[PDB]
């Protein structure tokens, strides 16, 4: 009760592409700097007063690494200005929120930035493990290295399989969506539902954490592209991809392949009421749990929540507004079946019963991942001014973040209201 | 004795130095080798030193070319003869000494340098942007200081530096060691224990230290694919070269500049006759070429070149960081290509989105070429386009300090866009807008300052020209004339200031030269003959051209502007029917084909305006374009535009299009005569009585008692 | 005073190698799994209380992000452990640390591993640019992607060149080399010096932070193998390599290009009383600068280090041991030069003097880096160990480790020695 508190300020988010369109001619360093002017567009803080800035990416374009360091020279910063880059599979932004407030609460400095930033666009395609030996040529030595060669000429390829059960994402996403007894029809539902509030939400034009840039060799500006709306019959006839069609995952209702970035500032409370700016939402605890990735892969944020829940000392069920990450259709309806029983969070830990339940109305109406795409190292730093700016829209007070990553991770935080 | 020249013993090697504390640059003068002289004999005369090594150990350029008020120092053919033959004589001493020496490199050496400079066995240089290696010798029209152009080609090649010595264009040191002038290179340092630029100028003196006494016992020697293939590979391809380049000079230019061949004659008869022998040639030639009335007003042209480049407001008063260009388009953008690198915040307002696609595509376009020429790094390349936001309607005004307007021109919607775009930017700011033709003060009495507003008019494509103007009201302070001009000359762009009048000075020119652009197709001498006509004379683009140069729309409002008031009898005297080009709708250079185009003969023949009658040549309607041109010329200052006259084609010559090799139109007085351009007139005199009319104070020193303007 | 103190215990280092012996052959998350396998070796901890382990790497092996998880599953750990990487230049790991510390001193977890791996043997030879366009083939489609082509296969190289002025480390090592008046003679008494300690170090065989473990494909084991020494007439003949012959840097007092990988184990002070285990250190306050990178390239640790003096309320000449890390001989005297004098924290900061002055005596006696390598992401995590087994080892307790980073950060943070 005598910990500094901290304070999330205005987060900008450059909008998500689907990729193909304008993000398949840039540099993965340079819409960093895209989102980095933009939160130092609207945000009217001197240049020199922004302290640790901290970034995250999934790919590390490796002729440049520590994303961070020249993404922030790049934006004209002054340079005594320290950064890194974390890296994780899914959740690396928000993990930098969280490692900033651990930074801030510690109490030695002074603002964060956190953001994530990637283009799934340019994956990297390394040469080979072998032909990479003649980096020992660089005068009948260069010879006596050329001397020994086959055919061994073949790129290895980034496949996306956590490396720890060597199968895809898909695979444990219709095992565990198919584990806990979700229909087809049950599941598409929520993929209705994920896009008829999305161009609603639009319509509007209040989700207003998107600043425009331009691509410079693409003509004229940017707004987002993945949200479509359909019918019910015009889904099923989607033959999924994943697996034999027997299985219940279809490129429809899942995330694609998208690139984007984000940021935000995080400021320290007396400092934020110091100089003036008006604040968005506190940031309160954290847990941050993983699981093991043979059987509860994508269970990722119901196995944290009733571990933050007590942490903070409160209930579930008033909560006000919930957001969860989604990466598949029914996953997040399998995060919400499964908890909505017992067996459950009985042997796999002890005597609770029902510490989920989610009512489904105060869920993710602004619409979360399906909607504008999931890129692939970037959300959390959308997700937590789309509570913010949300569950100041309606009343209520508090309101959990909790997301799951490529590799059993999860992650899960409560977000609380404005402070006037 | 040591006035500006001195050394010193340390390693046993003779230090030379080089320094003039009196100008802020040192220059090569009768002043300097009067003592450079009677020291390397000394060293000459000395046995224990065994190296030397030369520096400039003030900061900044290395030395000047030629002094410029030495070379225009007004002296007689067979002693400016002497002087250019006396002045190579020094450098055939010690090119080739007993004991070697080393220069060295470390700022813009330009002019006469590289005549100190190639004559060394080895130099070497600082790779930074600061030092740059260039020969002006064409720009000022003459061949060099010391005539380094008779072992140039021995050292780098005869196609290698051809395109060198007569480009007249600079080049970095980092293409030099590819080109193969200077060999080695050094980069500068950062902090030191010393200031961070004082001992990079004394890091060489020890990095030549160390080339020196290797020289004296031969570790390392001086013999250090293109020019391989030419290396000994002309026997029988010599005139199949300087053929190619012979009308090469006049495929670029025109004939009529009687420079720059004549350095080609030169390394014409450098080649296959007495190399040494030809040594003496060019003393038959630098004196011709600078007593000639092809540049003689070309060195006025550079002291005006050097003297606007200057403040010349007392001090700089609280400086400008942010901007506000006020629309998008072609000059709003445009300056935006240019005012965006060298350390300006901006902020390009636009009315929606639309037109910034048009915009940024110029700021980037236009600048990525500069790194497609390498001459910038691919990284500073894209904070440098990152420094320019673009809003849509107006959060940040708050910050600016100085403001742009750029809206297409009119006197009635810019009236309320500068009284809605007052409210949301502070008072120590400045407005300003590039208006064509609607004067200032005629808006100047609507916002709430009334002293913080001034002119900037720009000329069109805002990077390849090289000047700005401002327009001064009577309200104008001190301050706000100073903190102008800082924008101006930080910006590079050499200025000049005018106080205004009912159409300012450009325009103001140029109409009365645009509206007898119809008269020679108001008989039917089809125009396209009117180009090579033009250019012949020695404007660099045609008439032709500058009606496709100006735009069709802000024609007739050019037209209207002056007529107005007084252009209908001075300010034009043709019939305007640029109404009826665009009654059609034809649109100028957006509609890409310029003008056979089948229908301006139609106009002409609609009825019978042409069955005039008069002996008109192209010499005679040459001069007549150009006899209008100066008279409007001259008829400024009359009512005084600005303080005195000397400043005034640095600007007119300098973005107008008035052809250099031609000293100004101020200055067809001095070696053209008001004499001879009052009887050219006064040969016109019965045409029509009404237009041409001279003007009064011009013409009564003009012909008999020998009076000039300065001269 | 209320904060929570923090604890360093046993610092597990696998031995450096010089590129082209037995690590030639590795997998840049195997020697990771070694070192942390080595460190459950001799700290006989329960794998289940082991909370919150974190890595850092450099290179980031794209076939397997996130090094960290999978590294640590590998080696058996129970997987309710969560884990990320932390990727900079050079002070990756110790990046680690000091995110550990703020991660415990927060007060919500237990107990942190931090550790660098890296291999530079095996660089990241990436394809092209334009040539991964490919990826757009992965019947008449799949012709007309391939119709577009010209002979623009180019492999692009990850020349470690800082990216933000485009020129090696070499140059700009030099450069603040000369600019300090620093001798050719003088560069290579710190030489010598960093290889005569080395040796004896060796030879008394009391730097004991080395587990062994065997390559899977050559013969036997590992040891040390950047040992050399030689005298300055020796040295002095080998022409310099990073500029033309004028120039004051070699291969000889240089870096070179090593792998090998570091952990540690970091706890709360409370539960290593509670648990019983006797540690080494505290780990008191760290300060974290940066430096722009035109002028004070590698002007790393003497910018930083009288901005934590002031931050623990001491003084310079009263600490007892340093260990300043080196990435080029020359460098270190230079950090030894300038602040040995006026001028330079005059015009760069305000009003001091002299607040350098490390009296050469209780340097880097148990040889730091060109002794036994420089790994390009895994010092520090040496270096902590390295100041706490040495300060035992003679008298005193308090002690400064910082270090110098490609890009313009520092690192410097207080040690002290063990609590008994």
């Amino acid at each position: 009760p005598n910990i500094r508190n901290v304070v999330v300020v205005d987060g900008v988010r450059t909008p998500f592409l689907l990729s193909g369109t304008s993000y398949k001619d840039l540099m993965p360093h340079d819409l960093a700097r895209a989102a980095l002017t933009g939160l130092l567009h609207r945000t009217s803080v001197p240049k020199e007063v922004v302290d640790y800035i901290i970034f995250g990416t999934v790919i590390q374009e490796v002729k440049t690494s520590n994303v961070a360091r020249e993404a922030a020279l790049g934006a004209g910063f002054s340079d005594k200005t320290p950064a890194h880059t974390v890296t994780m599979a899914c959740i690396s932004a928000n993990q930098a929120m969280t490692t900033g407030v651990g930074l801030i609460a510690s109490g030695q400095c002074d603002v964060i930035v956190a953001g994530g930033v990637e283009l799934m666009s340019d994956v990297p395609i390394r040469h080979s493990r072998k032909m990479r030996k003649l980096m020992l040529d660089l005068g009948q030595r260069l010879s006596l290295i050329s001397k020994f060669r086959f055919n061994f000429l073949a790129p290895e390829l980034p496949a996306v399989s956590e490396f720890s059960t060597s199968e895809t994402m898909g695979h444990s996403a219709d095992r565990l969506a198919a584990a806990f007894a979700v229909s087809r029809l049950e599941q598409d539902e929520y993929a209705l539902r994920s896009h008829s509030l999305a161009k609603k939400a639009q319509d509007e034009g209040l989700l207003s954490d998107v600043v425009p840039f331009k691509v410079p060799g693409k003509d004229t500006v940017t707004k987002d592209n993945g949200i479509r709306p359909s019918s019910l019959e015009q889904m099923a006839k989607l033959k999924p991809a994943f697996i034999k069609p027997y299985g219940t995952v279809t490129a429809a209702n899942s995330s694609f392949l998208t690139d984007g970035a984000s940021a935000m500032l995080i400021m320290a409370e007396e400092k934020a009421l110091a100089m003036g700016y008006k604040p968005k939402a506190y940031l309160r605890d954290f847990m941050y749990v993983s699981q093991d990735p043979k059987d509860q892969l994508l269970l990722g944020p119901t196995y944290a929540t009733p571990k933050v829940l007590e942490k903070a000392g409160l209930t579930m069920n008033d909560i006000d507004a919930f957001e969860f990450h989604e990466a598949f259709s029914g996953q997040i309806l399998a995060n919400f079946k499964a908890m909505d029983s017992d067996w459950f969070a009985e042997n796999y830990m002890g005597r609770k019963t029902k510490v989920g339940l989610p009512p489904l109305e105060k869920f993710n109406n602004w619409g979360g991942s399906l909607s504008l795409g999931h890129p692939f190292g970037a959300t959390g730093c959308r997700l937590v001014m789309a509570a913010a700016n949300r569950l100041r829209k309606e009343g209520g007070q508090y309101g959990l973040v909790a997301a799951c990553a490529a590799g059993g991770q999860g992650h899960a935080m409560i977000v609380e209201a404005y402070p006037k | 004795t040591r006035t500006h020249i001195n050394y010193g013993v340390k390693g046993d090697v003779a230090v030379v130095r080089i320094n003039s504390p009196n100008s802020k640059v040192n220059t090569l003068s009768k002043e300097l080798h009067s003592e450079f002289s009677e020291v390397m004999n000394e060293i000459w005369a000395s046995d224990q030193i065994r190296s030397a090594v030369l520096i400039s150990s003030k900061p900044g350029c290395f030395i000047a070319g030629a002094d410029i008020n030495m070379l225009a120092a007004c002296k007689t053919l067979q002693e400016v003869t002497q002087l250019s033959q006396e002045a190579q004589r020094i450098v055939e001493k010690l090119e080739k000494s007993t004991k070697p020496i080393v220069a060295a490199i470390n700022g813009s050496c330009l002019g006469g340098g590289l005549e100190v400079a190639i004559s060394c066995q080895y130099r070497i240089a600082t790779k930074d942007r600061k030092t740059v290696l260039g020969t002006p010798e064409v720009l000022l029209g003459a061949l060099p200081g010391a005539g380094g152009t008779q072992r140039l080609p021995k050292m780098v090649g005869v196609p290698a530096a051809l395109d060198m010595m007569l480009t007249g264009r600079s080049i970095r040191a980092d293409r030099a060691k590819k080109m193969g002038l200077v060999d080695q290179l050094v980069e500068p340092l950062g902090p030191g224990l010393k200031p961070p630029e004082e001992r990079t100028i004394e890091y060489l003196e020890e990095v030549a230290i160390t080339f020196a006494k290797g020289l004296a016992d031969k570790k390392i020697s001086p013999k250090r694919e293109k020019l391989t293939a030419y290396a000994m590979t002309i026997p029988f391809v010599r005139q199949q070269v300087y053929k190619k380049v012979e009308e090469k000079v006049r495929k670029q230019t025109k004939g009529l500049y009687p420079a720059p061949l004549k350095i080609i004659d030169v390394v014409k008869t450098g080649i296959e006759q007495g190399s040494d022998a030809g040594y003496l040639c060019e003393s038959q030639k630098f004196g011709e070429l600078v007593m000639t009335k092809e540049s003689k007003a070309l060195m006025g042209l550079y002291h005006g070149q050097v003297l606007c480049k200057k403040n010349k407001f007392g001090a700089p008063q609280k400086d400008v960081k942010h901007l506000a260009i006020l629309g998008a388009g072609l000059m709003g953008a445009g300056i935006a290509q240019v005012s965006v690198d060298k350390g300006l915040k901006t902020i390009l307002k636009d009315a929606t989105l639309t037109a910034l696609d048009r915009g940024q595509q110029q700021v980037f376009k236009g600048l990525n070429d500069k790194v497609k020429k390498k001459a910038l790094t691919s990284f500073e390349r894209d904070s440098i386009f990152s420094n320019l936001t673009g809003q849509l309607d107006y959060q940040g005004f708050e910050k600016a300090d100085m403001v742009i307007e750029a809206v297409f021109e009119d006197l009635s919607l810019k009236h309320r866009v500068l009284k809605e775009v007052e409210a949301v930017i502070p008072d120590h700011c400045i407005f300003a807008s590039n208006t064509s033709a609607l004067p200032i003060s005629e808006i100047a009495a609507v916002s709430k300052r009334p002293e913080k507003v001034i002119g900037m008019h720009y000329f069109s494509p805002v990077d390849k020209m090289q000047l700005l103007e401002i327009i001064t009201t009577e309200k104008t302070s001190k301050d706000t004339s100073a903190s102008a001009v800082a924008v101006g000359l930080k910006q590079g762009k050499v200025i000049i200031v005018v106080k205004d009048g009912p159409g300012f000075y450009t325009t103001r020119c140029l109409a009365p030269m645009m509206s007898e652009v119809i008269r020679i197709l108001q008989e039917g001498v089809d125009p396209k003959k009117l180009d090579s006509l033009t250019t012949s004379f020695g404007f660099p683009v045609g008439a032709a051209t500058l009606v496709d140069e100006v735009g069709v729309d802000v024609a007739k409002h050019v037209a209207e502007d002056l007529g107005k008031v007084f252009g209908e009898r001075f300010g034009g005297g043709n019939p305007e029917l640029l109404t009826q080009m665009v009654s059609k709708g034809f649109l100028g250079r957006k509609s890409g084909k310029g003008f056979l185009n089948s229908d301006m003969d139609s106009i002409l023949a609609s009825l019978k305006l042409p069955p005039k009658s008069e002996v008109s040549s192209d010499e005679d309607i040459q001069f007549r374009l150009v006899t209008r041109f100066v008279n409007e010329a001259v008829m400024c200052l009359q009512e005084g535009i600005l303080a005195t006259p000397a400043e005034g084609d640095i600007g007119a010559v300098f973005g107008l299009g008035f052809p250099p090799c031609l000293g100004g139109p101020f200055r067809f007085v001095d070696l053209y005569g008001a004499q001879k351009i009052v009887d050219r007139l006064k040969k016109y005199e019965a045409a029509y009585g009404k237009q041409f009319t001279p003007c009064q104070l011009l013409a009564d020193h003009a012909n008999s008692p020998n009076k000039k303007f300065y001269q």
